[PDB]
């Protein structure tokens, strides 16, 4: 009976932060560079005309 | 029904303990009826072999008084 | 546990039939005696400690060897266990009387009692005589009809032990 | 189990407190730890409810 | 019954019945004749109550007897009325018991999983027991109708 | 009280009050006026009840008021009668509450530790409570006397 | 918890006084309202699932954003948690009404609700609006006499939340 | 997600991911492109899938849009189709995720309580998701239709 | 429990031999059939409620007395326990089918179920009829090969109860 | 918890939107990085003990007072707990890198760590120094691009602790 | 194995296996053929692996075979090689199982107590296991070496 | 448990006698043996791991099939369990020798050892041979006099096992 307060009311959700999208992440940047190469290869797979 | 008398052996597989464990492996206990499903499931999940279960308190097949 | 009402309900339910005239007759018989049972239970609860004191004194006067050295009731521990067992018998007999049915007795007292007492070395006959002493004290204390009612359940306990 | 499910335990630690406090108190008494995560709180709150 | 509930409450604490528990036992036994007459009244009228309640059931919710409904067909309708007969018998048992434990342990515990296994809609069953409540309370006096309606209300709340 | 026990029991099962619980509370509140006049009778004549109970206790137990007794003297006898007055007020509280609960928290929990610390013999308490039972039940009618006697019996059993 | 009778008893016990006429007047008032309270509690017990259905429907009609994507009550889990919270509020309000005292709303309900809801991001304003919605539905259900009584406890819950 | 389950399973044992789990993640990462193509195929045709599943549902269960049915009315039927669209979106989510974790967290946990508070029949939900399964697997090649049917079957089992 | 791979590992470990050609033949036989097992298990998972409902309908139609008053499956509670048992049987048979070994049925199904039913008074022959009903219903769903495979474990359950 | 896939799913679930071209591009980017992530995770898992040894060696070389008598890492318990915390940080950094998302770092590492350490007298700056030494050791083992990626999660831990 | 872990994880939650777990089992059975090929390759090279592993251990740790060493004598050296053969068999079992669970159950639980009672030096175990790993990986191709060396690494960590 | 002194006290308590000359004589006998018992217990405490090593070596040399595959001591877990059991037997025999009474063996070691071993499959005859092997090794260290006294409790353990 020292305290009637709730020590753990709930846990704050961590589902979404504010900012830091991690799309500027350098290896994400490298992947976005590589998908461009893949799209270009698919484009050159089409007939030349 | 209300009471099962259960004799069970629970061996050990995860580790060899410094404690004696003669207490916990071979035992007989009284588990009340609506605890028996959970208790039996836990005993089976620990790897034990249920040696016997008996009726002691209630009467099988009773409708009221359960 | 089953009282008289739940016992009747259970029988008619396993038959799967509505209540008949005999069922209502048993229910009237139970409701008729309910006030007598409540008075007896209140009188017993009011005098439970007194009943146990007189019954244990009578038991250990008729069998002084029980509490003398070498008797099963010789220690503070085993004497306490003896009087606690008498307390259990009295309270559960009162329960069975108020329920009007003996199912609580074999459900919560008699199941495994004889084996336990034999493994411990508790004399069954002396326990029966303790129940009889409790029966006499309680019957003198409650009154003739309540005496007969409580005696039914005391005799049930005695027959279950012996 | 018979102590923790008794009416005395209920008067001491179930009735005076909200269900979240109930979860953390019973977890302290019976498991030796506070409430562990949000999923545990949800589970025991649902059972209490 | 009331006696069993008082006894188990006392036994859990290893005590005798308190003056309140004994008082409630006296209140129960002194009311035995009235609730017993109520149970009889519900007993003789069981066929009439079941048939009117089923008629009201089908009128209010016709999908059950409509194509694609659980009660569609004759034998399924007979089973529909058989369940209502079961629950009316359990209501009489609850009335003589003075508490809803016979109802709970014969026809309430596990009822959700049962009717789920049978594809029986619990809203439809709640409409069934409300029709039974209306019919049964129709044949009773107000003082008796109150107690009978309380048990039917318990059944309706438990079913869904 | 009766209402509080019903509520906490129902809250222990995360449910609403059953028909039996509601019927019990209804019977309790319907009996409120006889309870209140019994509390009237006990309160209006508390001085006479305590005086007569003290006389009976000290005549059946002269050792308490003899030298060496726990209640020997003027002030210790006054404290004895003060304890009796406490318990009479507690019985009135329990009567209005409809259960021994107020008696139980105010005067039964830890009573054995208190009276061991004070060196008040518990059989003396039992005799005093029995005397006060007889005196107070002599003032009431049979129906009320039995009900208050159940409270005095609960108190005596707790002291025993 | 604490009810009206126990509140009077404790008030007089702290003073160490026997019951005066004012205490008996308060007890008389509670005993007089007892029948109304029992009838209201029975009605709410009979229609609780209904009450939750219309209250939730009304709240999500007044604030459709709560159950549409992005709202706090948008998912099956969060919708179910919303309904469960409303079931708490209704049941504990019924307890407090039957008791005649708001204490149980203090121990079992309002203690730490703000902290839980602000930790979870549960919108307290919308929860208050849901409590109000339950208040209209329950008051319309119970009748003129009991609606005023139950409003006391619903508004007590709302004021504790806000 | 597959990675999320692998990480959580490893965490529960307080260990690094084993080469088996890393190979599982490697295979999932390899099949990500096929998964995205399937998800786009189901997204581009969501209007047609919803319309055809609603049709098939209402021929196979006319009672739902019949009087007394939950989907009765144009507004309630629009809510029905909106729920179907929710679940199709969750199916595409579970396709790209590689597991039913988004489906379970968004649309399966507490769905029984939600639909009970909504008075929505669960056999109706199961029939509707079976309709969506038929329509959506009709739009896909055998290999992709099998893996989409797995998510639809999980949804049907979780509703049933 | 042990699956087929762990089974052959244990069998070759008990003699302390390395895997022979026959051991690798057994392992190839298991890995060849694994994909069929995965379709069978996914199909059964999709239709567990349907399978249990059809099997229970068949069992209680062939034995109407089980669910009429006096039968072992007569109450909501005992009926629900019956269908819970069938649900567990079906899911564990699916487990044993995926594993390719009847061991999990020994450790987690038959481990004390026999004498539990015996003390309960559950009729063995009726439970065998229910297992056979699940067998037919599940085979008609999973096709010929998966039907034979599932039936093997179903008859293991039946003979364990018999 | 969240990974990159779940993060895109959540941002398109709050809006109630089916996946667009942008979401498919984000999913493609993650699926492209998956091979590198799995390679780095396997390398770190094979070399965890080496990393802990080297990082704790630099930490205790720079802060010798931590292992001199009276220091926070002075006893076998406290040294073992220190290197256990370093193992925890390495494991959860590897989890986070494999998920492509730092939510696990907040949920399962940073939550209450600061006041855990403050209630134990664990120096937080020296823990951050240990984390930086661990980052330097890991970067040499996983290669330049994996080093840059792993530095993000190590720096997330360091910033959350600071 | 992987199947047993998936089954016990599903049974812990009292559910059927999710489409993700089924896909994991599908990948496992796909990799089974390569796993048996690797285990066959190590099973064929029994005596080679044992011979070079023992020679490297004895040259790297002459004290074990020297006077006073634990393996001094023909019979003790034979027991040393016998233990190596045991552990190589366990590694083959682990290769077929897909995890270190058989190694864990037969030769890792209580190994330190066993070698304490036998007065076998644990670092000698670690070095013998490393030599076995080197020989086994050498006799394999580039692909098989990684997965085989993982099990030897686990075993050495268990001994260390 | 009871030692020699407590045994004499109990045999005098049962008959309710104060100590006579004979009781003091038996006490003097125990305090005469006390120094020998303490010296032997300390010697065994210093040499427990050794005595276990030779005892297990003798058991496995005489019965090699116990540790090859198929034997009950074949695994690291089962070998560790075997030597653990032997260490328990030695420790409890030392306790019994120091106490001078064999009640500790029946109360702790032998109560339920038959059921446990037979259900597990532990061969009793081999365990008895291990008891004898341990006794023979211990006798060489304790000394000629203390050897027979310790052998008393070793044969007690064996006969309880036999
Ligand atoms: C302090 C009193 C006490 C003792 C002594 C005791 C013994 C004991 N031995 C056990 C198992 C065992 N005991 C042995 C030993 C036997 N195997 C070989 O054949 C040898 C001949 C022989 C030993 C000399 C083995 C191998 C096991 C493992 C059995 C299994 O695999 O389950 C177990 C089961 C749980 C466990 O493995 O830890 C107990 C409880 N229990 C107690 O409460
Ligand atoms: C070895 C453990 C043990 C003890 C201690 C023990 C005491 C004991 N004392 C008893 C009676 C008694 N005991 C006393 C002693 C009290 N008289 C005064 O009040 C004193 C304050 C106090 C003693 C200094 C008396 C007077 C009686 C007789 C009461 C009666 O029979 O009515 C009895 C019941 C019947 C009998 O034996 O005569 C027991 C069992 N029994 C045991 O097995
Ligand atoms: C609720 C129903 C219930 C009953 C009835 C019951 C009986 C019971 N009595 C016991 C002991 C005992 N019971 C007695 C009483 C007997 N011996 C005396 O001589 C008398 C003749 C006789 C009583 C009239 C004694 C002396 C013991 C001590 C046994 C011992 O320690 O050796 C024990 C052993 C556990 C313990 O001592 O804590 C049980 C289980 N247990 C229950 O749960
Ligand atoms: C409402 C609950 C409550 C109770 C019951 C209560 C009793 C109580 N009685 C007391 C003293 C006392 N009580 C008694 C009464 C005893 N003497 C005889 O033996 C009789 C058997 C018996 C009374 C019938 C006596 C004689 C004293 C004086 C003790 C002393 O001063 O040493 C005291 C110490 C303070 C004082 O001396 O006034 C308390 C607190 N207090 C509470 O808060
Ligand atoms: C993403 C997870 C999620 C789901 C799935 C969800 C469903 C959902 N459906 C609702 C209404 C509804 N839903 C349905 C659909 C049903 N009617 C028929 O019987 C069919 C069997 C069945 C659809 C196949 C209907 C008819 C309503 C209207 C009910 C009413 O207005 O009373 C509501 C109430 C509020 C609203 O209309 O927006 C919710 C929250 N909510 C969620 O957050
Ligand atoms: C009896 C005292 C008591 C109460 C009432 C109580 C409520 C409570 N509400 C919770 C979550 C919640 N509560 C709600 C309900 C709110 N969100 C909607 O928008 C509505 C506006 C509003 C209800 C009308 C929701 C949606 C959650 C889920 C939050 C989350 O998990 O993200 C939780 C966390 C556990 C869980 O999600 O199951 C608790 C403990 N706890 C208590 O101990
Ligand atoms: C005493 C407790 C108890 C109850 C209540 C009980 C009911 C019960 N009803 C059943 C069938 C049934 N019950 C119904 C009734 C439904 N039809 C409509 O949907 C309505 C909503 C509703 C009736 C108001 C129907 C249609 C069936 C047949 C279902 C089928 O064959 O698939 C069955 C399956 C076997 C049989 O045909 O009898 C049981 C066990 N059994 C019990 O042991
Ligand atoms: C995981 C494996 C497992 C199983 C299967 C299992 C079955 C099981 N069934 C039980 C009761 C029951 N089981 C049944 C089922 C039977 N009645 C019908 O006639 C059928 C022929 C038959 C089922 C097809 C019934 C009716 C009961 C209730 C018995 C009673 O309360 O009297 C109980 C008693 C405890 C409880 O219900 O909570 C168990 C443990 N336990 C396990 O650990
Ligand atoms: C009070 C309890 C306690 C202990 C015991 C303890 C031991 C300890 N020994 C250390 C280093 C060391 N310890 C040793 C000792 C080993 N060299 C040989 O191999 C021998 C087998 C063995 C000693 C007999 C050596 C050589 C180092 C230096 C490691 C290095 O320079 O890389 C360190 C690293 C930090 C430092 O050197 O200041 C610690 C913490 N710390 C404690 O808080
Ligand atoms: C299948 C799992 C399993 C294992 C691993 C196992 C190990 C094991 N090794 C043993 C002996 C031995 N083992 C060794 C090996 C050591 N000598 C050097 O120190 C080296 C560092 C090292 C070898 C690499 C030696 C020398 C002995 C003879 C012990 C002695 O006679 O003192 C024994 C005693 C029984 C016997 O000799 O047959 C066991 C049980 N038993 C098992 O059931």
């Amino acid at each position: 009976k020292q305290s009637a307060e709730v020590v753990v009311p709930s846990f704050k959700p961590v589902t979404s932060p504010r900012g830091m999208d991690m799309s500027q992440t350098p290896l994400m940047l490298q992947a976005m560079g590589d998908i461009a190469e893949a799209e270009q290869e698919v484009a050159l797979q089409k007939p030349l005309f | 029904t209300r009471l099962f008398k259960v004799t069970a052996l629970i061996p050990s597989y995860k580790k060899v303990r410094g404690g004696r464990e003669l207490q916990n492996t071979y035992f007989t206990k009284l588990v009340e009826y609506d605890r028996w499903f959970a208790e039996q499931q836990r005993i089976q999940k620990q790897g034990g072999k249920i040696l016997s279960v008996k009726m002691v308190a209630g009467k099988p097949g009773l409708n009221t008084g359960v | 546990m089953q009282d008289a009402i739940t016992s009747v309900i259970n029988t008619y339910d396993v038959q799967g039939k509505y209540f008949d005239t005999s069922a209502f007759d048993k229910l009237k018989a139970y409701y008729a005696t309910g006030e007598l049972r409540v008075r007896a239970a209140g009188t017993i609860s009011a005098n439970a400690a007194t009943i146990i004191k007189e019954a244990s004194a009578k038991l250990f006067s008729n069998q002084p060897d029980l509490v003398r050295p070498g008797g099963n009731a010789y220690t503070t521990r085993r004497y306490a266990a003896c009087v606690r067992d008498m307390d259990y018998f009295l309270r559960y007999a009162t329960y069975a009387m108020l329920a009007g049915d003996t199912s609580i007795l074999d459900e919560r007292v008699l199941n495994g009692l004889k084996e336990t007492y034999n493994s411990l070395g508790v004399p069954i006959s002396s326990t029966v005589q303790g129940i009889q002493a409790m029966k006499e004290v309680t019957g003198s204390l409650v009154g003739s009809g309540a005496a007969k009612e409580m005696g039914v359940y005391f005799d049930y306990l005695s027959s279950g032990l012996s | 189990q018979a102590l923790a499910s008794s009416d005395l335990y209920r008067k001491q630690f179930f009735e005076p407190y909200p269900p979240t406090k109930n979860v953390e108190l019973s977890l302290k008494h019976l498991l030796g730890r506070a409430t562990k995560d949000q999923a545990e709180l949800r589970k025991y709150n649902q059972i209490i409810a | 019954s009331v006696v069993t509930k008082a006894i188990v409450s006392a036994d859990a604490e290893a005590r005798y019945l308190s003056p309140g528990e004994l008082d409630r036992i006296r209140g129960f036994v002194s009311s035995g004749e009235r609730r017993l007459r109520v149970a009889q009244t519900l007993t003789e009228s069981r066929e009439r109550i079941i048939k009117q309640a089923g008629d009201q059931l089908f009128q209010k919710r016709p999908d059950l007897v409509s194509p694609g409904g659980n009660a569609y067909g004759a034998e399924r309708t007979a089973s529909c009325l058989r369940d209502l007969d079961y629950y009316l018998r359990l209501v009489t048992f609850g009335i003589v018991a003075g508490d809803v434990t016979p109802i709970e342990e014969i026809g309430v515990i596990g009822v959700k999983e049962m009717y789920r296994n049978l594809e029986v809609p619990l809203p439809g069953m709640v409409e069934a027991v409300k029709a039974m409540k209306s019919v049964a309370t129709g044949l009773l006096s107000g003082d008796d109708s109150a107690e009978v309606g309380y048990y039917f209300d318990y059944l309706a709340g438990a079913l869904a």
